[PDB]
């Protein structure tokens, strides 16, 4: 039961949903969970002797908090459109920006149409750049919405 | 929450032998035994806290709570007492280890006889990766001999001798064994001692001979705690580890065992309940602990309390090993003997789903079948899983249930903790709700895997397995070939029948023990299942040579061949 | 939101030796590892792939087939600086209990590091600014700080017998935030 | 039956309880008031110790995050503690085995 | 039980111990003296090899390092009794898997 | 510890008759614990029976694994084993 | 009824099956070093010899690196003692011991600065005390201090003139003696390195024996360890040098390292003043307090010359050890003075006018007057081998303080009728359960609960009187015996157990507030607690902070009572 | 094969096993009982007749080896998948 490390490869928040997009869309449907027939499989403990609690609530979760909007304002999902390629594409700029620090994570799913957020996002940003790099950023990270 | 709760599958790989320190003892207790009751009257015979038969320690039968784990004799693992010890004793079990403790080590300075590098090199090649119990006992053996041998200690020489025990249960060592027209500043003092009481007694004059250095409990325990740890490799006592200490080998605190190791027999004589052996002579230790409790601070005369600190080294004594001049059953009892712990239960023991009954002969069975009694396949049973494979069979035979042969007896559901005994319960619906998980307690079949011994077991054919085969009448049979390894002869000789209770031990009995797979001994190969007396003779009388047959003879011999 | 490694022993009942084998380990490690949380690792959310899979070894006397294996397992690790829109339900009179989507709600952020202006009252007034305050049930933002994992639990039989007789730390995830930043606290407070 | 070995000067009620005290105690002179020497001797040991635990000898050592942030990017230090190695020692006064952990 | 009135079982002695380890049937071994005479789930601490209950070492008082194993109840009988003396035998585990 | 690999295995390349008890009743206690069988049961509903089958067909899924008394071992499938 | 989880709590059992001398030191190098160098020591404690090999094998650390650096610092600190024994068919290893008197060091470092700040002879002026006690706190920390190393450091060259002229008096009273292998290698190790050179030069047919050989081998092994254990005990070759157009100074380039035998003299002197201060009143003991001020700095051994630790003494002709040692004692007249050499240290401040009446000013017919009365008082303080100058004995002095000091400490710790009877049985040998009543004629019930409250240590050892060739004590009568070498066994255990537990208590207190107490020794934290502590947290820390001040009271004063039963 | 005649007796058997249980399930079983406490022997459990009384498994005949299940699960469904984000940040450094 040893946990062989405790931090690895970072996760974006678009591979998590999609992720568990995929697992729901392979087997403990929800849609289909709300249809009556818990006998099914008939081989004497439900569907194919097994059941899914405790996976599909945490499962459910998860992907409800990443599919309400994306809170930049009190239309759309806010992960849920964006492809791999919608991430692709944004590489020349990703690396042409400088922070010298994995907090990418933090803006590539939340906090966007506002300075102040990134100014919590990055520790004394005013103080590494304020000049004129601080509105560009902001358009880009806002272009889904 | 739920934090995640982890499972490993272990096993035993080894023990780790030793005493328990005084810590130990009281750590592992749940409740203190001090009092020298079990039952009162002003509670109504109710055990109570501290006494011996304390129910926090155990309980005597289902009816009862522990109160340590508030569970039935049926479920409580048993739970340990203590014992406070005042003038602490002697340990009969590790005698000699004290003995041979005291040859290593001057009792003055309690230091070690050896020099600070006489036996370190002895010491270098005891931390060898070649050693055995043969030769840790040899080098031990060679230290004690050297130790013996020398007299004066390199921190002060004071002459060890002998540390003989009396001819009593006291050890006793010789001061003054080799000092002889010679002179010491301790022998003027000990003349001068002797001359303190020769000038105040007029009869002692006689008895100043003996009164060597007399080593009791007290003495050698505060002796002991003397002692450092630099030298306990020497007397071969690991001192990493707590209880490492040698003077935890003295019996200062007394740990109370379970009453499930010393239960209390109801309904035995007399309507009031009967106590044990064991019981009995620890409320008899804690009796007299108690009163030279008191004795400490009324002033006891001091002879009989040494007769009474005599007593305490004589009552373990027979609660540990009753050897000494007897019925009293102490702990190295129960494990010694034939019918004693390891050789009566551990390697040995009584077993269940087995049977016992006359051997008949059959010479239809097939040799690897024994002929068993419908009237014992009703009440031996085989655990058969419900798979995908039997569930209509395990249905069918739970509708015959317990009393039509080709029945069951019990029904364990696959998500209860208890059997549902099939004599009562409609097995008819029992048999629908039947599950893939389900067991059922199926009486023995055909094809049935069963053991088969006959006692003696003077070989491994002593026992065989066979295929069982229900037969009307009250006897085992056995095809007449395989008389010769059960060496049994049909005069009454009975035999036993085990029927293996797992798929695991089932296949390895007919796989290993089956009779066709032995029907050579192992200790020459030669054949020893084969045609037995009247099937020797027939054979006989049928190849001798003025035996002819016409086609209708032949074809009924051959008949009754097949 | 973040990965790890973990080591393994998985057994598969005789029951699952139909289907694959990498479905059965997965549903036996979502079995361990559903809402579960690690000791002082974090909330294991679901099972994400698996890097070693051994050959899996027989007891004597069980059947099943036990398999060392090991995985990487989606968990939920805030370290320093990682955004959050809390989601309350439930507020004391001791600092809000900051709460989620049914994911872990036993967290607390501590007055003292909260908004000075940010006051509580005993007659439930919500709040004091020197002239905008939040209600309860809405979106709040905060940081992290540090992390703490409740890993004490002793219990003695007689105490668990007394306990279920009569009937905390209910967490080993406990987590906490910090509102020391302008623009933390709601999704809009401007604009 | 191991009920009638009472000697004569002891009573009948006070034996059977047992159950000696949990500790032992006598209270030893040992345990006297404090004066202007023995608060001084107190804050000499005080500063004794904890400075050669704040000294290079501690030899007990057993937020460790994957990343430096830019918080901890041009930061100030925790401490440079002298290190076993650093200070200088005596060669001869160490058998041979040891000489390896110096930089020599 | 040792006696026919009371329903006894049939004793598996030391010779037919011999016989069934001369046949190397160890899993008949372990079914007819251990499994079919005296299975006790014995609850082991991990790190003093001392038998608890209800998971509960009762001299580490942790509940952490207590292992859950099947052992003959002749065996809890002995090692009971050995603590009686003062003797601690003390278990040493290790897990069956890993290799 | 250490795996000898397939190309060179010093032991026996026949299944003795302990393996083959094991086998069986290994393989018979999963069948009673209603694994899969890879055999035409043609009415037969005891899983020693039907391992018994499985042997005869070469068709029980398990691997003999032969420690030598250094510590290694060696793996060998009961379908290559020969009886 | 106390629950036996209530015990084990508060009841500390667990710690009490300890050996006493294990728990002393593995806690003390705990509190002070770290924890693994406790788990070293501990080791240490249990194995006397091993090698880094088995320290890793032994403990969980088996990071030879890590094992190999907290040995280093161990040994600075002067807690291992080691060598290399010379294997001849391969590669010869090497062992480690531990030094016991290197923990005395962080165990008496209270009374050592105590002594070091107290004992000089200017002390009216406040700098040199800080100064001094800043040095011996340095020096006793670090260990081999360099004054290579103390010069650089040091920033003024007004300042730098008097450090140096510090350490020459330190080296000349014995406070700083130059450190080598005397200090960190075993006296058995010694003796046999220094007992088989003699048994292999020695040429063959010689028309002596076996028996001549090797007592002219001992006697050859005897000279030689005692001239090279003299040569390092005390010399001026440290600096004995002496620089051009400049003052005497030690070598810059060499070591230094503080004794802690001077220390126990003068440890040894404080009881025995304070013996007299009970005792004597001050009026005729202040001149004590100097008396043995003057004569402690060249004063002989305490319990060993070195030679009775790493051999035998002997079995015929065993008197030959104290015989020599009181021969020396005798014949060295550095320990003799007279009553004129004595008026040039004695202060104006002991006016030595009205400590005498011849019935019912600095003047040598009155010290000398002092000098005879203390030789002809019933404690043999002093002996007369001359008339005019005599000389302090230690042949027959330790005996009978050390038995003196064991009967009160019994008596403080019991009653006035336990001192009654211990006494009884000492000064009559062999009493018995008639000679305690006509020696006592006290009450029967009282000496007896007095008897068997003494009876379970180690000053009273019980004879078994056989009276039929069985033995039993249970028909006839049984008389008592003294012992009294199991009786000074017994006091040292108890005490460095009760330090143990006092350390071992301190140990737990810290990590209980660990958190505080680093708070507390922060560079701001330390000077301002008052406005930043707020009230209730400050409560807490200064009651635990006064907890812990009054435990190391505790501790130095029973930093008074067990050295002196460590002597022999 | 120990280099000297050992006998089948009490004394003959204590050549090299350690066996407190062994011996104790022969003869002579306090006193062997005793002693292993005393020297503190940490015998392991490999004979036949600890692993009885202990109920764990003999490693003779069908104990004498192991039984193992092929995953049957290969190497190109072992591999991690779909992971860019550290490759793409640690290039963002
Ligand atoms: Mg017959
Ligand atoms: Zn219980
Ligand atoms: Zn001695
Ligand atoms: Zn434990």
């Amino acid at each position: 039961m040893k946990v062989l490390e405790e931090r690895n490869a970072f996760l974006s928040d678009y591979e998590v949903l999609k992720f568990l997009t995929d697992l729901e869309k392979k087997h403990l449907w929800d849609q289909k969970s709300l249809a009556a027939l818990k006998k099914s499989r008939s081989k004497g403990k439900q569907n194919r002797p097994y059941n899914h609690p405790e996976l599909q609530g945490i499962t459910r979760n998860v992907v409800n908090y990443l599919s309400i909007n994306k809170n930049f304002i009190n239309e759309k999902s806010g992960i849920s459109k964006m492809s791999d390629e919608s991430f692709a594409e944004l590489m020349t700029k990703l690396n042409s920006f400088k922070l010298f620090k994995a907090e990418k994570l933090q803006i590539v799913n939340q906090l966007p149409a506002n300075m102040v957020h990134l100014y919590s996002i990055v520790e004394e940003c005013d103080a590494r750049f304020d000049e004129k790099t601080i509105e560009e950023m902001l358009e880009i990270i806002s272009g889904y919405a | 929450k739920e934090v995640v709760v982890s499972e490993t599958p272990k096993r035993i790989k080894g023990l780790e032998f030793s005493a328990l320190s005084a810590a130990d003892i009281v750590a592992q207790s749940e409740v203190e035994v001090s009092t020298r009751d079990l039952f009162d009257l002003e509670k109504d015979r109710a055990p109570k806290a501290n006494g011996a038969l304390d129910p926090k320690m155990g309980v005597s039968s289902s009816s009862l709570e522990c109160a340590t784990c508030h569970g039935n004799l049926a479920s409580c693992h048993g739970h340990f007492g203590h014992l406070k010890l005042a003038l602490p004793v002697f340990h009969i079990g590790y005698f000699k280890a004290t003995i041979q403790i005291l040859q290593g080590i001057c009792k003055n300075c309690s230091a070690i006889l050896l020099s600070e590098t006489d036996k370190r090199q002895f010491l270098h090649e005891l931390r060898r990766p070649g050693v055995d119990n043969l030769r840790r006992m040899g080098i031990l053996k060679k230290i004690l001999d050297q130790c013996k041998k020398q007299r004066r200690c390199l921190h002060c020489g004071a002459l060890n001798g002998v540390v003989k025990k009396a001819a009593a249960l006291k050890i006793i060592h010789d001061t003054f064994r080799w000092v002889g027209k010679k002179s010491a500043p301790e022998k003027d003092i000990w003349v001068g001692e002797w001359k303190e009481v020769l000038a105040h007694n007029p009869e002692l004059e006689r008895y100043v001979k003996r009164c060597m250095d007399d080593l009791n409990p007290l003495k050698t325990l505060n002796l002991f705690k003397q002692i450092k740890s630099a030298d306990c490799e020497l007397l071969g006592i690991d001192a990493t580890v707590p209880s490492g200490r040698p003077e935890t080998y003295i019996w200062r605190y007394l740990p109370a065992p379970p009453v499930c190791i010393r239960p209390s027999v109801m309904m035995q004589d007399s309507p009031a309940s009967n106590e044990d052996d064991l019981t009995v002579k620890l409320t008899e230790i804690v009796w007299t602990s108690s009163l030279i409790k008191a004795g400490l601070d009324k002033g006891i005369s001091i002879n009989n309390m040494m007769e009474h600190w005599d007593y305490l080294q004589l009552t373990v004594a027979m609660y540990i090993n009753s050897d000494s001049v007897k019925p009293i059953r102490g702990f190295c009892q129960r494990l010694k003997g034939k019918q004693g712990r390891f050789r009566g239960n551990l390697s040995g023991k009584r077993v269940d789903f087995s049977g016992r009954t006359v051997i008949s002969p059959d010479p239809n069975l097939s040799i690897d079948e024994v002929a068993v009694p419908d009237r014992v396949a009703k009440v031996l049973t085989y655990p058969e899983k419900v798979t995908r494979y039997n569930r209509h069979k395990l249905q069918e035979l739970i509708v015959n249930g317990p009393n039509v042969h080709p029945g069951a007896n019990y029904l364990l559901k696959r998500n209860e903790d208890a059997r549902r005994n099939l004599r009562y319960g409609d097995r008819m619906k029992l048999a629908k709700n039947l599950q893939i998980g389900d067991v059922v307690e199926r009486h023995l079949e055909d094809g049935d895997v069963v053991l088969f011994n006959r006692q003696p077991s003077l070989h491994r054919l002593s026992i065989l397995s066979h295929y069982a085969k229900i037969r009307p009448w009250r006897t085992f049979r056995l095809n007449e070939c395989v008389c010769t390894p059960y060496n049994a002869d049909f005069d009454g000789d009975e035999m036993n029948l085990h029927v293996p209770q797992t798929e695991e031990a089932r296949a390895e009995a007919i796989n290993l023990m089956g009779v066709k797979n032995n029907l050579l001994t192992p200790k020459s190969g030669e054949p020893i299942i084969a045609a037995t007396q009247d099937f020797i003779t027939g054979s006989y009388l049928i190849s001798h040579k003025d035996s002819f047959y016409d086609r209708a003879t032949l074809t009924q011999l051959l008949s009754m061949m097949s | 939101f973040i990965l790890s490694k973990i080591a393994d022993l998985v057994r598969i009942p005789p029951d699952q030796f139909h289907r694959d084998t990498i479905s059965a380990i997965t549903h036996q490690l979502n079995n361990k590892f559903a809402n579960k949380i690690i000791p002082n690792v974090g909330l294991c959310i679901t099972i994400y792939d698996l890097l070693t899979v051994e050959e899996g070894q027989l007891k004597p006397g069980d059947g099943s087939s036990y398999i060392n294996v090991t995985f990487r397992a989606v968990v939920f690790k805030p370290f320093l600086g990682e955004i959050v829109t809390g989601w309350i339900s439930k507020c004391t009179a001791e600092g809000i209990k900051v709460s989620l989507l049914g994911i872990f709600d036993d967290i607390f952020i501590p007055q003292n590091m909260l908004f000075e202006g940010c006051y509580y009252t005993p007659e439930e007034s919500a709040w004091i600014w020197p002239k905008l305050y939040f209600d309860v049930n809405e979106k709040i933002r905060f940081r992290i700080e540090r992390e703490v994992f409740v890993d004490v639990k002793p219990k003695s039989p007689k105490e668990r017998e007394l306990e279920e007789r009569a009937q905390e730390k209910p967490p080993a995830y406990a987590l906490l935030g910090s509102c020391q930043t302008d623009g933390m606290g709601l999704v809009s407070w401007w604009e | 039956n191991y009920m009638s070995n009472l000697p004569f000067g002891l009573g009948y009620g006070d034996v059977g309880k047992n159950h000696i005290t949990e500790f032992p105690s006598i209270p030893l002179p040992i345990n006297g008031p404090i004066t202007n020497k023995e608060r001084s001797l107190a804050v000499k040991y005080i500063n004794f110790g904890k400075t050669v635990k704040d000294g290079p000898f501690y030899t007990g050592s057993m937020t460790n995050d994957g990343i430096e942030r830019y918080s901890d990017k041009y930061l100030k230090k925790r401490k440079i503690g002298i290190s076993i190695d650093d200070h200088p020692y005596n060669l001869n006064l160490f058998p041979n085995e040891l000489y390896n952990v110096m930089g020599i | 039980t040792e006696g026919r009135s009371r329903d006894g079982g049939l004793r598996l002695g030391e010779m037919e111990r011999d016989c069934v380890i001369a046949y190397g049937a160890s899993q008949l071994l372990l079914e007819r003296l251990m499994i079919s005479s005296d299975a006790f789930e014995v609850d082991v601490c991990d790190k003093c090899g001392l038998m608890g209950y209800s998971g509960w070492c009762t001299t580490c008082k942790s509940a952490e390092n207590i292992i859950k194993m099947t052992i003959p109840y002749a065996a809890k009988l002995l090692f009971q009794e050995l603590l009686s003396m003062n003797i601690a035998p003390r278990l040493r585990l290790e897990d069956i898997f890993q290799q | 510890e250490k795996a000898i690999p397939k190309d060179q295995r010093a032991t026996t390349p026949y299944m003795t008759k302990y393996e083959r008890a094991r086998i069986l009743g290994t393989r018979a206690l999963q069948i009673s614990m209603n694994a899969p069988v890879f055999v035409d049961l043609e009415g037969e509903t005891d899983p020693l029976r039907i391992a018994m089958k499985e042997l005869a067909e070469k068709k029980i899924p398990l691997v003999i694994r032969r420690y030598l008394p250094d510590g290694s071992f060696e793996d060998w499938s009961v379908e290559e084993l020969i009886v | 009824l106390v629950t036996p989880e209530d015990v084990m709590t508060i009841s500390s059992l667990e710690q009490r099956t300890l050996n006493p001398d294990l728990f002393l030191y593995k806690e003390l190098v705990k509190a002070h070093l770290g924890e693994r160098a406790a788990s070293v020591i501990g080791m240490l404690v249990a194995l006397g010899r091993l090698s880094v090999r088995e320290l890793v094998e032994k403990i969980d650390g088996m990071d030879v690196d890590s094992v190999k650096t907290t040995l280093v610092s161990l040994t600075q600190l002067r807690c291992v003692k080691y060598l290399q024994e010379t294997a001849i068919s391969g590669k010869k290893t090497t062992y480690y011991y531990y030094n016991e008197e290197g923990i005395h060091i962080l165990l008496y470092s209270g009374l050592i600065i105590d002594e070091i700040i107290t004992q000089m002879r200017v002390n009216d002026e406040e700098e040199h005390k800080q100064l001094v006690a800043e040095i011996v706190q340095n020096v006793i920390s670090l260990g081999s201090l360099t004054v290579e190393d103390y010069l650089s450091s040091v920033t003024s060259d007004s300042m730098k003139y008097t450090i140096s002229s510090l350490f020459v008096q330190l080296c000349e009273m014995g406070y700083l003696i130059q450190i080598s292998k005397l200090h960190y290698t075993p006296i058995e190790d010694l003796w046999q390195f220094l007992y088989e050179k003699h048994y292999k030069n020695i040429p063959r047919n010689s028309p002596l024996s076996d028996l001549k050989k090797r007592s002219q081998a001992k006697m050859n092994a005897k000279t030689d360890f005692a001239k090279i254990i003299n040569k390092p005990n005390e010399l001026s070759q440290i600096l004995t040098v002496d620089p051009k157009t400049s003052l005497r100074i030690v070598k810059p380039t060499v070591s230094l390292t503080i004794n802690l035998d001077r220390f126990m003299k003068g440890r040894r002197s404080k009881q025995l003043i304070n013996l007299a201060k009970t005792r004597v009143g001050s009026v005729t003991a202040q001149v004590y307090k100097i008396a043995l001020r003057l004569t402690e700095q060249k004063s002989p051994k305490i319990r060993d010359p070195l030679t009775q630790t790493g051999l035998l003494q002997d079995l015929e002709e065993a008197k030959s050890f104290q015989d020599e040692a009181e021969l020396v004692e005798e014949k060295t007249p550095g320990l003799t003075f007279n009553a004129i050499d004595l008026a040039r240290h004695l202060p104006a401040e002991l006016d030595l006018r009205g400590s005498l009446l011849s019935r019912k000013p600095h003047s040598a017919s009155l010290i000398n007057s002092h000098l005879k009365i203390l030789a002809s008082s019933n404690f043999p303080f002093l002996n007369e081998t001359k008339p005019g100058v005599y000389y302090v004995p230690y042949s027959k002095l330790m005996p009978v303080l050390k038995s003196s000091v064991y009967e009160y400490v019994i008596a403080s710790t019991l009653g006035p009728s336990a001192m009654r009877l211990s006494r009884c049985i000492r000064d009559n040998k062999l009493v018995s359960e008639k000679i305690i009543n006509s020696t006592a004629l006290m009450k029967e019930k009282d000496i007896r609960s007095t008897l068997a409250s003494l009876i379970r240590y180690n000053s009273v050892e019980i004879q078994e009187v056989p009276r039929t060739a069985d033995r039993s004590a249970s028909r006839a009568v049984f008389l008592f015996r003294c012992k009294e070498t199991h009786s000074y066994n017994f006091m040292r255990q108890n005490l460095e157990w009760n330090m143990a537990n006092l350390l071992f208590k301190k140990e737990k207190l810290k990590q209980e507030n660990s958190t505080l107490l680093k708070k507390a020794n922060r560079d701001d934290v330390k000077g301002r607690e008052n406005e930043l502590l707020l009230p209730s947290e400050l409560n807490q820390l200064k009651m635990v902070n006064e907890r812990e001040l009054n435990v190391f009271a505790r501790l130095s004063r029973l930093l008074s009572l067990w050295e002196v039963f460590q002597m022999a | 094969y120990k280099g000297e005649v050992l006998g089948i007796t009490r004394f003959g058997l204590s050549k090299m096993r350690d066996s407190v249980l062994q011996l104790a399930s022969f003869e002579k079983t306090t006193d062997h009982l005793f002693d292993a406490a005393f020297y503190m022997k940490k015998d392991a459990v490999e004979g036949v007749s600890e692993c009885i009384i202990l109920g764990q498994t003999m490693s003779i005949g069908t104990g004498s080896f192991k039984v193992v299940k092929g995953t049957n699960i290969s190497e190109k469904d072992l591999v991690p998948k779909r992971c860019l984000f550290e490759s793409l940040s640690n290039e963002a450094a």
